RNA sequence: GGUGGCAAUGGCUAACCUUUUAUCUGGGCAGCCGAAGCGAAAGCAACAUGUGCGCAGCCUUUUGGCGAGGCACGACGUAU
RNA sequence: CUGGGGGGCACCAACCUCCAAAACUAAAUACUCCUUGAGACCGAUAGCGAAAUAGUAGGGUGACCGAACGCUGAAAAGUACCCCGAGAAGGGAGGUGCAAAGUGCCUGAAACCUGAUAGUGAUGGAACGAUACGGCAUGAAAGGAUCUCUGGCAUGAAGGA
RNA sequence: UUAUGCUAUCAGGUGGAUGGCUCGGCUCAAGAGCUUAUGAAGGACGUGCCAAGCUGCGAUAAGCCCGGGGUAGGUG
């Protein structure tokens, strides 16, 4: 706190000089007082007691990266500019495994012709891709 | 943009186009931040000894003895170990593990450096900042300035370029400091005259070295202290053609 | 401009903002147009809560050949279809490239206040 | 010989105070007259008993005389003519400092003196 | 919180190297946060604006109109 | 060896991967008695307990606890000679020095003690003072000169005999 | 000449604050890093012309011999 603000105040913003003794003016040390006298604060902070669910090992689980069709469509010109994509006979041939994306979602609009190869496709993503005349290949 | 180039005789022998670093707006707060960060990073840890004032086995006498409740020596009545007792420890002293280094992002640090470099173009900032000069800012010199090897030649050039009165001002402004700093190594208070910039290491960094106030550096050694001593831009400086070449995209 | 606005002015550090605020109030008195006084009171707000406008929002709301005052920074995210004039406080480089490719202009607040004395048709965005 | 890494006053005064007694011979240095310097090539020299000095600073500016004694530990020399009187009246030598004198006549009796002055 | 740099084509580097003595200049994309959520988990995967009220500001017959941000809806992803 | 181990509960199968129960091995790293350098460090009740005749004086049967003390002057030129005194005490006079700074001697605050000056004082009631009016003392510098004192004239708000 | 006293200022005593100075302390960095039965570190006692303490030294006792550097004084 601002020490110079309190030169000549005695109590230094604490009230009586009987406050600020030690751990008993805080109710215990740490998150102490779980549900006897700090129960309401315990519930509001996000420290409620309980155990709920299980965990799978991290060896087997994976966290897929995603990209929506709108995002993939809008930045296609920049992708071919960087040499990532390819523009043979007009339709963009864009491969998602060189970027680092394992699944294509479907939020947004698609207007350009896209030939997208990847591992996974939501149903709506495939519907939107092929309603614009494009094609999707399950990359293996 | 364009600026007159003057030889060692003081005659304009060309007109060189400046790079885009010199064309930027003045920003005092960024320069402030950069200079303060570097000066904070120079510092050096200090503090008392590990167990100072506490190597003791004092015990209190308790109540009933007619005296206070402070710890005292085992074979006497002299208080010890507490901050208000003579010879006792100090409450909240400095600590050697305190880390006082500051951080500045590279983009804003480069931006402050560019802002400080562009400030030397303005005659007003240079003039009101303390210096004395009779030249057309900015001062640009032909590349043979890196060939000078005797201090007398550098003095001749400075006299012919109207920048020697600042050197004399720095020489005669050297004066003894006041306070406890004299006993610790900082005996004088110096003044800042002129900064000479060269593209590459040459004998000029050894000739214009003893002149009072003059600091000579290469283009790859510019920071914010050199250009804003005390967080005030407007430092007299000299450049060369090679130095101008080095600054096409130097800090962008 | 009581002591309140003087305090809010004293907090600022960047000189260009201070010069803008003073000149905007002067110009607002000169032309009797509340637009400049409004922009001054906006620029004098907390710096945490300025405006950051993406290209998509301008494309969504404006039409062909509008004039725009953005007391903040224009960010480049989206696609710009039609020419627009966006006089804002600052642009990012991608935003500048997109607006230039579309065929618009990127002129600062000084240029817009100098060119148009009254703001007869300016649209404030946020 | 103590390089620029000795810019602290504490170190310099330690070096001058607790010096080996063969280094305190160097502190007995005094300027040479013009002829001496242009015939030996050393801008200065050391003061030794038996040579004529010319006082340059203090109460006796311009008085000449021989050096009557030298003390290494004190760092002071004694000169002819320069004296102080007791209360009862007794002329006493007054110590000086060799950096306030000028050598006009060297005393060559060692033989090693010439080599000692230079190189 | 006050003030700043950069800005979805995002922001910052850490250890370390260049140190020419601790500064400093230039590298360093490992990694962290943001960018998609729901669910114990397997798994599945959304509006890049469809409607209304309307402050500032602008236009105007000084009464109305347009109306960023704001508020209220509608529609959709997932769990039960 | 047509062998053996492992692949986060046990066993079976496929696949992947290794060869224990013997041994050595530089560099990158840790530390500070010690040597050198540097300091937005402390500056004598501070900084190490110790600016070291300091782990000392001193205290405890013992394990062990543990202080205080820096500084004449540029140069001793460290007070000659005379009087008092029992005096190698000390005082006076007289000298040295720009200046007594006269030996633990730079500057030399307050508490406390001695004397002098101003006010008051042996009929007198107390938180030791604030405000207004008087006596006595002082009022050189740094404070005033349409300023201080005494009156006349013109305008005079609320109020108003 | 009002004594014993009270208040304020001045001169002196006592005392050792403040200021100025400081061969000391502390922290960080760079180096360097084992020694002893061929008797170590540490201790007791002795050793000086006048010498009690500390420091050095060991009945050859603030010390002896040789090589180099240094040059006119030395005796912590
Ligand atoms: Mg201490
Ligand atoms: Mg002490």
């Amino acid at each position: 706190m601002d020490t110079k603000k309190f030169r000549g105040s005695r109590t230094c913003g604490g009230g009586t000089h009987k406050n600020r003794r030690g751990a008993g003016n805080r109710g215990g040390r740490g998150k102490a007082g779980g549900c006897k006298h700090h129960f309401v604060r315990a519930m509001m902070r996000g420290y409620s007691y309980g155990k709920h669910g299980f965990k799978r090992p991290d060896e087997v689980s994976r966290d897929v990266s995603i990209v929506n069709v709108g995002e993939l469509d809008e930045l296609a010109s920049y992708l071919v500019e960087e040499g990532l994509a390819e523009v043979k006979d007009g339709a963009y041939h864009i491969n998602l495994e060189n970027l680092g994306i394992e699944k294509v979602l479907g939020s947004g609009r698609v207007t350009k012709n896209l030939v997208v190869t990847s591992e996974e496709f939501s149903a709506s993503a495939r519907e939107k891709i092929e309603n614009a005349g494009g094609s999707c290949i399950d990359a293996e | 943009a364009t600026a007159k180039t003057i030889d060692l005789t003081g005659k304009a022998v060309g007109e060189v186009e400046l790079p885009a670093v010199f064309d930027a707006d003045y920003r005092p707060d960024l320069i402030k931040k950069a200079v303060l960060a570097a000066q904070a990073n120079r510092l050096q840890p200090y503090g008392p000894r590990l167990y100072s004032g506490m190597e003791t086995s004092a015990r209190g006498w308790g109540s009933g003895r007619g005296v206070s409740h402070v710890p005292r020596l085992v074979n006497s009545s002299r208080a010890a170990r507490v901050p208000h007792a003579k010879g006792g420890r100090r409450a909240h002293p400095p600590k050697p593990e305190a880390d006082r280094s500051e951080k500045v992002n590279t983009k804003e640090r480069r931006y402050a450096i560019r802002s400080a470099i562009a400030a030397t173009t303005d005659p007003t900032l240079v003039s009101l900042r303390g210096h004395i000069f009779e030249a057309e800012l900015p001062i640009v010199a032909v590349n043979d300035l890196e060939s000078l090897e005797r201090t007398k030649q550098v003095i001749e050039f400075l006299e012919a370029a109207g920048l020697y009165e600042d050197v004399l001002r720095a020489k005669y402004g050297r004066h003894i400091r006041a306070g406890r700093g004299k006993l610790r190594g900082r005996k004088y208070k110096h003044k800042k005259s002129v900064l000479i910039v060269a593209g590459e290491n040459t004998p000029i960094l050894k000739a214009a070295r003893n002149l009072s106030g003059v600091d000579v550096v290469t283009v790859d050694s510019l920071n914010a202290e050199l250009l804003a001593p005390g967080t005030h831009a407007g430092r007299l400086t000299v450049w060369t053609e090679s130095a101008i070449g080095k600054l096409e995209g130097a800090f962008q | 401009m009581g002591k309140k606005s003087l305090v809010k002015l004293t907090r600022k550090t960047n000189p260009r903002i201070v010069s803008l605020i003073l000149t905007l109030k002067e110009r607002a008195n000169g032309d009797s147009a509340p637009i400049w006084k409004d922009i001054a009171k906006r620029l004098e707000a907390p710096s945490r809560n300025y405006a950051a406008v993406n290209i998509s929002k301008i494309n969504r709301h404006t039409a062909e050949d509008d004039v725009l005052l953005i007391p903040g920074k224009v960010l480049g995210a989206g696609l710009l279809d039609h020419p627009v004039t966006i006089a804002a406080l600052t642009f990012s480089d991608s935003a500048f490239e997109k607006i230039t490719e579309a065929g618009g202009k990127c002129l600062s607040l000084e240029e817009i206040m100098e060119a148009n004395p009254k703001g007869s048709g300016i649209r404030i965005f946020r | 010989m103590i390089a620029m890494v000795s810019k602290q006053p504490r170190k310099q005064r330690k070096a001058r105070y607790a010096a080996p007694l063969h280094i305190r011979q160097k502190f007995m240095g005094a300027r040479l007259s013009e002829a001496l310097t242009k015939e030996y090539g050393t801008r200065s020299a050391a003061v030794i008993t038996g040579d004529t000095v010319k006082v340059m600073r203090g109460d006796f500016k311009g008085t000449e005389g021989k050096v009557q004694s030298v003390s290494l530990m004190d760092g002071t020399i004694t000169v002819d003519g320069v004296i102080s009187t007791k209360v009862d009246g007794t002329e006493v030598p007054r110590p000086l400092n060799p950096s306030n004198v000028m050598i006009t006549k060297l005393e060559m009796k060692d033989g090693r003196r010439a080599s000692s002055i230079k190189k």
